[PDB]
């Protein structure tokens, strides 16, 4: 069969950040395996969240709030400094 | 197999945006939260060799060669 | 007799309790007692002394206000018998900060 | 007699009392501002020895 | 309606629709609409046994929480199975020590 | 306020505890922990009152923040 | 042109899309815009850790990112620490 | 506005038909009918989420799998009688 999952691009990524270095194979795994976690808890948690909010209008707010409230102060605010960057260049 | 996986990527980039009433987010953003210490991508930041480590944890040959070996470099 | 009385004053009497039996009475009345204990309008009154921090005019409802009561009083009961259980498994029938300490280190506080 | 009290109420209790209403102010600025100091070392303490 | 067909106390065609709006998987059979629901009687059923003896234990007609806590406490398999809910107007079950009472 | 729970009402808390003697030096620390609960269970619940932005907190919001805080209550 | 490649960024939307949209709960659908939104937060996270693991291998002198690395460069920054712990 | 509070009387007058309610007990064990059926049911998904997947035997599996067997063999057995009297 057909397997998918994220081995180019995060290749890119660490190209992009350390091109000398790559990844290894367990390495990997760990980061897939901990990058699918959070995938499927912001997703669960901003589909609890939406409900919550008896409104069926799922925005980026959403996962915002999601990042904010299961994430640390630095990593989120981060990631939402870059995503909100991204997003107005998409827009 | 990287090709199909992006061509359908870029298919379903269009389909979620277009599912019922959306309007995201106003077509407006908060800015950056609290203060914008972000950088360009990362800290640019490193890690000691030495006794660091023990500076580390009072600041709060992996699996041997053979495996180190074993973990195939990954080829894209 | 402060005054004027029901004839001849003072049957109060010297009837102290030593502590121990008055103690073990004390506790077995409370343990019997479910419902609330600590006055509820400090309670409410410290919350929204303590929410305008974040911001202001965030207003509160009854229901919250009492869950956040129940949730508070609930939890800090657990935490009582676990750091008597510590107390008593050393040689310490009084509560110091040692037990209470070890109570957070084994109950998982980060 | 007249001139007197508009002589008398431009420094009077009402002027001095909205004065010291306005030193409360400053004050409680003031300690708005030591707290704002002191929760921003907390924050900074928690990332510079943690 | 759903009750008489599935012979069942608790309504499950209200239960079968939450359940379809929940989109929990693709894949989602419809062929067990009251299986969750009878678990959930036979639970609650057990329960209010608990419950009834417990109230009839202290002679009261009335079951006060307090009772319903005594028995979702007196189990090692209810503990077991939750012990982590603070119910309201609480009360742990009376306990000693060896050493605290001669 | 610091004295919301005074030394009254710990000491009957500590005795509902099943304690048989409550030092003098102990209270203290326990008000700061407790502090510490209440500031964090308001912060989240002041975060979910703005997941709809909502002008008031209701006990919705308080049970979400405590089911998800790991420390699950009942009653309701 | 491509929705990725829009963004300005590396990591593709259509997959998070997909997986996203199994949580889906009747009525309740999830649009694009958050999608977006949590591949940026992906990507900057990777991208976080990547650059952590690579200066940790660059120290020990390895061109390949090796999990030790990983957990060094988590218990460096104690917000993925106790982000792990929580997660 | 569906609720449990008919069901509730009715299996209260099943097992204690003696036996009086509060006025906040309701809340109580309605809680505890859809708060178990949602972590069950999320649990169901989870666990076929990984099979590949696009009713009664999976409920059954999704109980057996946590839920204690004490409880499990009943639920599997009134399971079994609820849905031979729906196909009855």
């Amino acid at each position: 069969a057909r397997k998918e999952t994220y081995s180019s691009y995060i290749y890119k990524v660490l190209k992009q950040t350390h091109p000398d270095t790559g990844i290894s194979q367990k390495s990997m795994s760990i980061l897939n395996s901990f990058v699918n976690d959070i995938f499927e808890r912001i997703a669960t948690e901003a589909s609890k969240l939406a409900a919550y909010n008896k409104k069926s209008t799922i925005s980026a707010r959403e996962i915002q709030t999601a990042v904010r409230l299961i994430l640390p102060g630095e990593l989120a605010k981060h990631a939402v400094c870059e995503g909100t960057r991204a997003v107005t260049k998409y827009s | 197999e990287d090709s199909e996986s992006d061509m359908d990527d870029a298919k379903l980039d269009a389909l979620m945006g277009n599912e019922g009433e959306e309007e995201e987010d106003d077509l407006a953003e908060i800015d950056t939260c609290n203060i914008i210490t972000s950088g360009r991508r990362t800290r640019g930041k490193v890690i000691d060799y030495k006794k660091t480590a023990e500076e580390l944890d009072k600041k709060e040959e992996k699996e041997e060669d053979d495996e180190d070996e074993e973990d195939d470099d990954f080829k894209e | 007799a402060r005054k004027s009385a029901p004839s001849t004053g003072g049957v109060k009497k010297p009837h102290r309790y030593k502590p121990g039996t008055v103690a073990l009475r004390e506790i077995r009345r409370f343990q019997k007692s479910t419902e609330l204990l600590i006055r509820k309008l400090p309670f409410q009154r410290l919350v929204r002394e303590i929410a305008q921090d974040f911001k202001t005019d965030l207003r509160f409802q009854s229901s919250a206000i009492g869950a956040l009561q129940e949730s508070v009083e609930a939890y800090l009961v657990s935490l009582f018998e676990d750091t008597n259980l510590a107390a008593i498994h050393a040689k310490r029938v009084t509560i110091m900060p040692k037990e209470i300490q070890l109570a957070r280190r084994l109950r998982g506080e980060r | 007699l007249n001139d007197e009290l508009v002589l008398h109420n431009k420094d009077g209790f009402l002027a001095r009392q909205e004065f010291l209403q306005r030193v409360g102010s400053a004050e409680d600025e003031r300690y708005k501002e030591l707290r704002r100091q002191q929760l921003a070392q907390q924050l900074q303490q928690d990332s510079e020895a943690s | 309606s759903r009750s008489a067909k599935a012979g069942l106390t608790f309504p499950v065609g209200r239960v079968h629709r939450l359940l379809r709006r929940g989109n929990y998987a693709q894949r989602i059979g419809s062929g067990a609409p009251v299986y969750l629901t009878a678990v959930l009687e036979y639970l609650a059923a057990e329960i209010l046994e608990l419950a009834g003896n417990a109230a009839r234990d202290n002679k009261k007609t009335r079951i006060i929480p307090r009772h319903l806590q005594l028995a979702i406490r007196n189990d090692d398999e209810l503990n077991k199975l939750l012990g982590n809910v603070t119910i309201a107007q609480g009360g742990v079950l009376p306990n000693i020590h060896q050493n605290l009472l001669p | 306020n610091i004295q919301g729970i005074t030394k009254p009402a710990i000491r009957r808390l500590a005795r509902r505890g099943g304690v048989k003697r409550i030092s003098g030096l102990i209270y203290e620390e326990v008000r700061a922990v407790l502090k510490s609960f209440l500031e964090s269970v308001i912060r989240d619940s002041v975060t979910y009152t703005e997941h709809a932005k909502r002008k008031t907190v209701t006990s919705l919001d308080v049970v979400y923040a405590l089911k998800r805080q790991g420390r699950t209550l009942y009653g309701f | 042109q491509s929705s990725s490649a829009r963004a300005g960024l590396q990591f593709p939307v259509g997959r998070i899309k997909r997986y996203l949209k199994r949580h889906a709960t009747g009525r309740t659908r999830v649009g694009s815009k958050a999608a977006i939104y949590l591949t940026a937060v992906l990507e900057y996270l990777t991208a976080e850790v990547l650059e952590l693991a690579g200066n940790a291998a660059k120290d020990l002198k390895v061109k390949r990112i090796t999990p030790r690395h990983l957990q060094l460069a988590i218990r460096g920054d104690d917000e993925l620490d106790s982000l792990i712990r929580a997660t």
